[PDB]
């Protein structure tokens, strides 16, 4: 899903890419949630699986 | 920006495939009537009687 | 390199080649530090610092030189396949350079196979070329070559197409009248063999007129094939970018329960899915501005209700400013009728001579020019604003329908009237399909009454 | 019926000039009255269940 | 074209 | 002509004993036809009926031997000569149509020549429609090309009624400048007029001077009934005997004053003569032979060109009913209105089936470029019929079914895109909406009969195999477009869109469903048996080398090229769909393990 979605819509997984990546993990876990759960839509490699 | 040039609208609308009028024709009554031949006295030069 | 060194027709085994040099680069980004693909496929196609790449500038090239005088088009298949007899060699491509197999798919067993697997795109172009093409191509690709496009149509135009129909208009009839049903079919036929037998001992016309024609209906079907697919791809990234966009489907709604409330409750559900409204509220304001921007282009596409074609055949019209295309005004001020000062009666006549039978050890017009002659013929009569006279003024229809009234074979100049009627049918039947496609993508005079003396 | 009988007995006893490429109204008219009251009586003595 | 003067 | 001729000479048969010229023309009029129509759907026979008159008469044998030989004439050539007339008429009435289309401007001098047009199809339809049901001598009662003849009909009558300012302008202008003069002129050489027709005839005279061209663009609305039925009056009043001014010495003057009233009806009746002349609500009470005549033309790709002509005919229903018994109105109303729907929707499915064809002959084009049928190619160089020729045309001569298929769908395509909408009994009708309705569900169900999935022996087609599919399918329906003026980006839209969550609109189990449910019952499953084995080289599941070999190749279903098309097909809906199972999945694994954990 991820290799699909990075060339049919590179803006929006970018700009996904890039708010994953520069959030501060000392944040609460309920932010970190949705921030997670927001990057796996796409296909991202989150470290904790909110579906799990 | 560049691409926009050769841009123009397509006329696209949907409608519901049958439209039905504000207000239905209602039936109306037969009401008999002699033959009255005094009817078209107000049509053009007409003659009374 | 390869890729500069082939034809248009390589498009799918670059796309291919790409496509295993991406995966090499991710396999190899896993433990080694590389800038990303699209920087790499960037400066090798020198698009870093100039606005066209080297793969836009040859399709161009190659659109230029060798697919527009080359191929013929099929419209039951909507596929082009190369011409029987070549009237263009003069690309002089570059030479194949050779390297190890390791900077091709891998390896010896490997190429072979990508080349085998490749090897049956290469004798036709359709539309996974088309496709290819604009993935390849983006937006600025396609606009630079539409505009090269334009530019080859308004030269070819204003240039030998218009001194071949002013050389042919001197020839034709000075005046051409319809016959009367009287007379019959092969009495019609003669007459009209005689009457354009000059036009038909012309070499030119199918060698030069001809090919030209081809070349600006090629143009203008390669526009409306790159168009679909342009369009095609933009709904797919559509379809990709609603649940991003809190665009959801109808729902499925059952008695008891109201589509408000299960909508309501679906895009509850989806909240968090949502991107610019969930960067609003964690995110910083740079962040915010630059997803607003990417959220507006994502949205925003011709596929929305933009239309492209009108343009081009506005441009194609604007093009036509020569008299001679409408010539003088009519004797009787209505319209013309028995004078021959039209393009449309020039149509005409090369119908009439590329509709005869020709013999066995010859090709015919379809196998060298396929649609692309009568494409372009239509367009031009179109454009004009002759369509309709066209049809009401015609040898080979007022022929055909003698023909069927009173129903006569005979070999009349060795030329049989049944296989020529057919080829007549056939030939009317695409030119009215072409003129209704065409009249479909663009869309008074008050006389006085006589006076008492 | 009976008024289209009192009619043509008028027009009878006044003694008209009929000609279409003159009159065409009035011929039209006549012939088209005449016609309706021949094919009215028809369709009358048609129906089976009248009396 | 004067692109195609650019490619050559 | 025909009724008028027949039962007047029936009424006075005296005459005709006596004079030559009427008995010349009852005979003609005979030869002519086999069986008037006193209404609607009766019908009179003639032969039989007039000998069965003339027989009991003392000298009329002569007349019953005519009759016979009517009878035997008319029976001979009447079909031949009608098919003829219309055979003649279609090319008329199209070159006619064609030449106004193109110069829309030369209605008003050529006005008489549509509504001469109109009445003869009119008048050839009728006798047609009224000859097939009854006078079953049996063809050439059958015509396969009535829909053309409608067609055009129905043209001119769009003609007249868009261009109905320009004739309104021009015979305005003519009235005010040559027949007002003319009439002026004609009528101070009158010997003696009296009061009543001087009075008539200065109001004719200053009507038709004050009529002004500055009228008919301001949307000013026109009246002359009463001009009209003041010449009527004058002709009842000048057509008695012993009148001073008598019409008989007067015929020129009568035929100035039919062409003036021609010229007022033109100019303030357009759509009463359209009307009188080009009426066809015949067909609303042969219903039968109605829609045995549209079923005919849908068959004929050459004809289907025309569908369209019999919902524009259906609009002619309410154009009978008169208002002595409104109990009509209703049912006829009702009739047209589903005799409508009716046509649209076969020409809709008819136009559906085509558009499938043409896919799945696409979709068997484009299977032919898979990786799997260049084995051979690789075999035959390492152990040392191609595409594109099918697209190559020797000669045009030769047809195949792609092509077949290509036709006919243009052709249903024009017929159904030729008007933007229409009104019937009030309720407006668009046609093109009813293809989008059936393309659109058509499509869902090709895209789930696709998957070729069967539960019994748990097989499904490959993803990349179905999103060729779906892509060839997608390209048919958008070169639609070329056609018609729908819009097809928002279809796909809402069809594929849909497949993306676990449960279409409608109710139905989606592609993303099926998918997640055989993964989870097929692959998975059975690897946990042994059967399969993760193999992370190829980053995917091959099947191991077991004695016993399964029915599918997990390979072939979990590869990278067929993860990135089934993705692409599904979307992130589905794919969260599916990791959601998996979660559950997994879920109710730990749970079971929390057991032995505990325990």
């Amino acid at each position: 899903l991820r290799d699909v979605l990075s060339y049919h819509i590179p803006f929006l997984v970018s700009s996904i890419e890039d708010f994953k990546d520069h959030i501060p993990r000392e944040t609460d876990m309920k932010v970190a949630m949705n921030v997670y759960e927001l990057s796996s839509a796409a296909g991202l490699p989150c470290e904790i699986d909110p579906a799990l | 920006r560049e691409i926009g040039i050769l841009t123009t609208n397509k006329n696209t609308s949907r409608t519901h495939k049958i439209i039905a009028p504000a207000n239905l024709e209602r039936p109306v009554r037969y009401i008999r009537k002699p033959i009255d031949y005094t009817i078209l006295d107000d049509i053009g030069h007409g003659v009374k009687v | 390199g390869r890729f500069e060194s082939e034809d248009l027709t390589s498009i799918v085994e670059l796309d291919g080649l790409l496509e295993i040099n991406r995966m090499t680069h991710k396999l190899l980004s896993r433990y080694l530090t590389l800038d990303g693909f699209d920087a790499m496929f960037r400066e090798a196609n020198h698009n870093v610092s100039a606005p066209y790449g080297r793969i836009t500038l040859h399709v161009f090239w190659e659109l230029n030189y060798d697919f527009l005088p080359n191929y013929c088009y099929n419209g039951s298949t909507n596929r082009f396949v190369r011409t029987v007899l070549p009237f263009s060699q003069e690309f002089q491509r570059d030479k194949q350079p050779n390297a190890q197999p390791q900077y091709l798919h891998g390896s010896k067993a490997l190429n072979l196979a990508y080349s085998s697997i490749y090897g049956s795109y290469r004798n036709f172009v359709g539309p996974p070329h088309f496709q290819v093409i604009c993935r390849l191509l983006g937006y600025q690709g396609i606009a630079v070559v539409m505009e090269e496009l334009l530019k080859v149509v308004k030269s070819l135009l204003q240039g030998t197409i218009l001194q071949y129909v002013k050389t042919l208009m001197e020839v034709m009839p000075k005046i051409c009248r319809l016959p009367r049903h009287e007379y019959g079919s092969p009495g019609i036929l003669e007459f009209f063999h005689h009457q354009l037998k000059d036009i038909v001992e012309y070499a030119e016309l199918k060698t030069v007129c001809f090919q030209n024609l081809r070349e600006v209906g090629n143009a203008i079907l390669f526009c409306l094939l790159i168009e679909q697919s342009l369009s095609l791809e933009e709904v797919c990234d559509l379809l990709h970018a609603a649940p991003f966009q809190n665009i959801l489907p109808r729902v499925h709604v059952k008695e008891g329960e109201r589509l408000d409330a299960k909508m309501k409750r679906l895009e509850s559900k989806y909240a968090p899915l949502h991107l610019v409204p969930l960067i609003e509220r964690l995110g910083t304001p740079q962040q915010i501005a630059i997803a607003r921007e990417g959220d507006l282009l994502t949205k925003e596409r011709l596929c929305c209700g933009l239309s492209m074609f009108e343009v081009i055949l506005t441009r194609i019209r604007s093009f036509l400013d020569d008299p001679i295309w409408r010539g003088p005004l009519p004797s009787n001020g209505v319209m013309h009728v028995d004078e021959c000062v039209e393009f449309h009666r020039l149509w005409s006549a090369m119908q009439f001579v590329y509709c005869i039978p020709v013999g066995t050890h010859e090709f015919t017009v379809e196998q060298c020019f396929g649609d692309g002659l009568h494409w372009a013929g239509c367009m031009i009569i179109v454009l004009l604003g002759q369509q309709r006279r066209f049809a009401v003024l015609d040898f080979c229809y007022h022929l055909l329908k003698v023909q069927k009234h009173d129903g006569k074979d005979e070999i009349i100049k060795n030329v049989p009237l049944k296989k020529m009627v057919e080829r007549i049918r056939k030939f009317q039947i695409l030119n009215d399909e072409i003129i209704t496609i065409l009249d479909k993508y663009l869309k008074v005079r008050c006389f006085q009454p006589p006076i008492h003396q | 019926k009976d008024h289209v009988c009192e009619l043509l007995n008028t027009i009878d006893v006044c003694q008209v000039f009929f000609d279409i490429t003159v009159n065409f109204d009035l011929t039209k008219n006549y012939l088209d009255l005449i016609i309706t009251y021949t094919t009215l009586m028809i369709l009358l003595s048609r129906i089976e269940e009248r009396k | 074209s004067v692109l195609l003067e650019a490619i050559r | 002509m025909e009724k008028w001729i027949i039962f007047g000479f029936i009424l006075c048969h005296g005459i005709l004993n006596t004079d030559a010229t009427a008995l010349n023309l009852w005979k003609l009029a005979l030869q002519s036809s086999s069986c008037l129509s006193l209404f609607r759907d009766e019908v009179f026979h003639i032969h039989k009926a007039a000998e069965d008159l003339f027989v009991n008469i003392r000298g009329y044998n002569k007349r019953i031997n005519d009759i016979r030989e009517c009878k035997e004439a008319a029976v001979s050539h009447a079909g031949s000569m009608h098919r003829e007339r219309r055979k003649f008429l279609r090319s008329a009435l199209k070159e006619l149509a064609t030449v106004l289309s193109d110069q829309p401007g030369l209605l008003g001098p050529k006005a008489l020549f549509v509504f001469m047009a109109l009445s003869f199809a009119r008048d050839e339809i009728i006798w047609l429609l009224r000859h097939a049901d009854n006078m079953p001598k049996k063809d050439d009662f059958i015509d396969k090309h009535i829909a053309e003849l409608i067609f055009y009909m129905e043209e001119l009558r769009a003609h007249v009624r868009k261009y109905g300012p320009v004739m309104q302008r021009y015979y305005v202008q003519y009235l005010s400048g040559f027949d007002a003069v003319v009439l002026n002129e004609l009528v101070q050489n009158l010997s003696v007029c009296p009061e009543d027709e001087s009075i008539i005839m200065s109001s004719f005279v200053n009507t038709m001077t004050s009529l002004s061209v500055k009228q008919v663009e301001d949307g000013e609305v026109f009246d002359f009934r009463g001009m009209r039925l003041d010449w009527f009056r004058l002709q009842a009043y000048t057509s008695v005997s012993k009148a001073s001014l008598g019409l008989a010495d007067h015929r020129e003057l009568g035929k100035m004053m039919n062409t003036i009233i021609f010229h007022t009806k033109m100019v303030d009746s357009l759509v009463e003569m359209l009307v009188e002349t080009s009426d066809l609500s015949i067909f609303c009470f042969y219903s039968r032979a109605f829609e045995k005549m549209f079923q005919q033309c849908l068959e004929l790709p050459s004809q289907s060109r025309y569908s369209i002509a019999f919902p524009l005919l259906c609009t002619h229903f309410m154009s009978c009913t008169h208002e002595l018994c409104p109990e009509e109105r209703h049912h006829i109303g009702d009739r047209s209105l589903s005799l409508c729907n009716m046509f649209l929707d076969e020409m809709a499915k008819q136009a559906r089936n085509l558009i499938t064809d043409i896919c799945t002959e696409q979709c068997t084009l484009s299977d032919q470029l898979l990786p799997k049928h260049c084995a051979k190619t690789i075999s035959q160089a390492v152990n040392k019929e191609k595409p594109g020729v099918e697209s190559m045309r020797k000669n045009r001569l030769v047809v195949t079914n792609l092509d077949k298929l290509h036709t006919a769908l243009s052709e249903l395509c024009f017929s159904i895109n030729y008007v933007p909408n229409m009104v019937v009994w009030e309720h407006t009708f668009t046609p093109r909406e009813y293809l989008t309705s059936h393309l659109e569900i058509r499509f869902t169900k090709s895209i789930v009969g696709m998957t070729m999935y069967n539960q019994a022996t748990q097989e499904i087609a490959k993803p990349s195999e179905l999103l060729t599919s779906v892509r060839a399918y997608m390209t048919v329906l958008q070169s639609i477009e070329n056609y018609v003026q729908i819009d097809i980006t928002r279809v796909f839209n809402n069809v594929l869109l849909q497949q993306t969550q676990h449960l279409d609109s409608h109710g139905e189990p989606t592609i993303t469903s099926l998918y997640t449910n055989w993964y989870l019952e097929t692959l998975l499953r059975q690897v946990s048996n042994g059967h399969i084995a993760y193999f992370p080289a190829m980053k995917a599941f091959v099947n191991l080398p077991t004695e016993n070999e399964l029915t599918f190749n997990a390979e072939e279903y979990s590869d990278i090229s067929e993860m990135r098309s089934l993705s692409e097909l599904l979307g992130p809906y589905g794919m969260k769909f599916l990791s959601e199972s998996l979660m559950w999945h997994i879920s109710s694994q730990v749970a079971e393990l929390k057991k032995l954990v505990v325990e």
